[PDB]
């Protein structure tokens, strides 16, 4: 069924942003929440943060809390991070999922967890 | 809306996991329906908040779970310190407690 | 995070085998604590949320409890078919869902 | 925390009944106390409930004119008063203090009935 | 007192003044309010933040909203039959003027039409804040107490 397609991997340098896409594959985004998964290089796990493009404001990373700017916007079939001020801590795979709120009526065997494919950040 | 303590004589000896439905009547969600446990005559402790929730006095021993109308408080192995009298209680709809369901022995 | 571990993490035990496995985080989780299994060739289930009160579903065998820093999900009786690993997430009150290790409990 | 009632209470078939309960080592007023009928073997009876701040009251319809909930607010001791006692009526009671309708408002809230009286074993015995 | 000694709220950032004193200073009533909301709209139920529900429905003033204390009721007004219950207003008109009390839930302007302003017909300002324990917590049930 869905993919979820993501943008690619590439470092990205401190104080600069860290660009990712989360991109449509053929509809199925709508409710589907573009939250952000981060998942930390090999220490642990993590949760970018993700943009609420359902009808409302968006959640940020508990994790950084703050400068988490992230943006998605699933009209024009491309998720964001948009992590403003990075410095290194990334180093990671960041993954696009159907995270937890993000089901669709249909493709209910790919459950709330519609993943990604993942990006290589680091310095 | 009403509650039934089924097994009002459950004998099941110390040591071995038992079932002891209280039964409500309703879909209750259990943030009201409570359990409170009284000596064979004395007054009601605080049992089981959450009607299958342990909280401090209550020791591991002590088992239930149960939703909608067939709450089994499926306790696991005894003892006399389970052998009080407990009234699961409703929280919900004008509270109606429980009058039966004590374990027995021998 | 508190950025989950539980503490028992391989509890060994067939069936019955008066069980404790317990999510102990790194610190305390109040009411916030998932105790998960996972259903081999499927998705994960969710059995218990804040240190008890089960799921509709997954029957009362994986059983809930423990209030403190850590919250102890016993089986009270398994039977063959409840291999399943118990990791656990923890429903953090803003996302966070960090999962668990795998405490499975087995058959021979 | 004691909720000190009476005992073995010698009412009759056609008397009144005043209970005590001693509201114990609590502020009395910033609470109510509701009540449960520990019929033998009948679970516990839902009585009803005195508000400790201005006595507001829900009484049991079994009981309407019968159980009359009332409380020496000064020496803070509950009088639950039922008439209609008989043999067939001689059955106990307890005090709580009624969190689940928390007072002041005879409105629902958090908690159960809660710290519970001493225990008025009535006996009405013909 | 009796504040300070909650477990974790995930809001007590006191929406006024500091969040100590209150025990100290003797103000006349705090007025407490109490409603239910989920995420999304908790996100607006603070001094300025005017947002989806406090640009609908529950608005805050310049400051002094008491000591605002939110928390998510997962286990508390939702059911994974993903209740239904509570109904708030989204499309209520627009955004009420800070700190009313609005059991006024006058219904939404929603134009082609003239008789009733609703468009087609009913537009609710009675939003079952139909959520579910599977969303977030923009989406959790949340019990919300207000100062």
């Amino acid at each position: 069924q869905v993919q979820l397609v993501q943008s690619g991997a590439e470092v990205k340098k401190p104080g600069s942003s860290v660009k990712v896409s989360c991109k449509a594959s053929g509809g199925t985004f709508r409710s589907h929440v573009i939250s952000w998964v981060r998942q930390a290089p090999g220490q642990g796990l993590e949760w970018m943060g993700g943009f609420i493009p359902l009808f409302g404001t968006t959640i940020y990373a508990q994790a950084f809390q703050g400068r988490v700017m992230i943006s998605a916007d699933e009209s024009t079939s491309t998720a964001y991070m948009e992590l403003s001020s990075l410095r290194s801590e990334d180093t990671a795979v960041y993954f696009c999922a159907r995270l937890f709120p993000n089901g669709d009526p249909n493709s209910p065997e790919d459950g709330f967890d519609i993943w990604g494919q993942g990006t290589l950040v680091t310095v | 809306i009403v509650l039934t303590q089924s097994p009002g004589t459950l004998s099941l000896s110390p040591g071995e996991r038992a079932t002891l439905s209280c039964r409500a009547s309703q879909t209750v969600s259990s943030t009201s329906l409570a359990w409170y446990q009284q000596k064979p005559g004395q007054a009601p402790r605080l049992l089981i908040y959450g009607a299958s929730s342990r909280a401090t006095g209550i020791p591991d021993r002590f088992s239930g779970s149960g939703s909608g109308t067939d709450f089994t408080l499926t306790i696991s192995r005894l003892e006399p310190e389970d052998f009080a009298v407990y009234y699961c209680q409703q929280h919900d709809t004008s509270l109606t407690f429980g009058g039966g369901t004590k374990v027995e022995i021998k | 995070d508190i950025q989950m571990t539980q503490s028992p993490s391989s509890l060994s035990a067939s069936v019955g085998d008066r069980v404790t496995i317990t999510c102990q985080a790194s610190q305390d989780i109040g009411n916030y604590l998932n105790w998960y299994q996972q259903k081999p060739g499927k998705a994960p289930k969710l059995l218990i949320y804040d240190a008890s009160h089960l799921e509709t579903g997954v029957p009362s065998r994986f059983s809930g409890s423990g209030s403190g820093t850590d919250f102890t999900f016993t089986i009270s009786s398994l039977q063959p078919e409840d291999i399943a690993t118990y990791y656990c997430q923890r429903y953090d009150d803003l996302p966070s869902y960090t999962f668990g290790q795998g405490t499975k409990v087995e058959i021979k | 925390v004691q909720l000190v009632q009476s005992g073995a209470e010698v009412k009759k078939p056609g008397a009144s009944v005043k209970v005590s309960c001693k509201a114990s080592g609590y502020p009395f007023t910033s609470y109510g106390i509701s009540w449960v009928r520990q019929a033998p073997g009948q679970g516990l009876e839902w009585m009803g409930w005195i508000s400790t701040y201005n006595g507001n009251t829900n009484y049991a319809q079994k009981f309407q004119g019968r159980v009359t909930m009332t409380t020496d607010t000064s020496t803070t001791t509950g009088y639950m008063e039922l008439r209609r006692l008989r043999s067939d009526d001689t059955a106990v009671y307890y005090c709580a203090r009624d969190y689940t309708r928390g007072a002041w408002f005879g409105e629902s809230l958090i908690g159960g009935f809660d710290n519970w009286g001493q225990g008025t074993l009535v006996t009405v015995s013909s | 007192s009796v504040l300070y000694n909650f477990a974790p709220f995930f809001a007590f950032k006191c929406y006024g003044v500091s969040p100590t004193k209150l025990n100290d200073l003797c103000f006349t009533n705090v007025y407490a309010d109490s409603f239910v909301i989920k995420g999304n709209e908790v996100s607006q139920i603070a001094p300025g933040q005017t947002g989806n529900i406090a640009d609908y429905n529950y608005k805050l003033p310049d400051d002094f909203t008491g000591c605002v204390i939110a928390w998510n009721s997962n286990k508390l007004d939702s059911k994974h039959s993903g209740n239904y219950d509570y109904w708030y207003r989204l499309f209520r008109k627009s955004k009420l003027k800070p700190f009313e009390r609005d059991i006024s839930t006058e219904i939404y302007q929603a134009g082609n039409k003239p008789c009733k302003g609703k468009g087609p017909n009913c537009y609710f300002p009675l939003q079952s804040y139909g959520f579910r324990p599977t969303y977030g917590v923009g989406h959790q049930p949340y019990r919300v107490v207000v100062l």
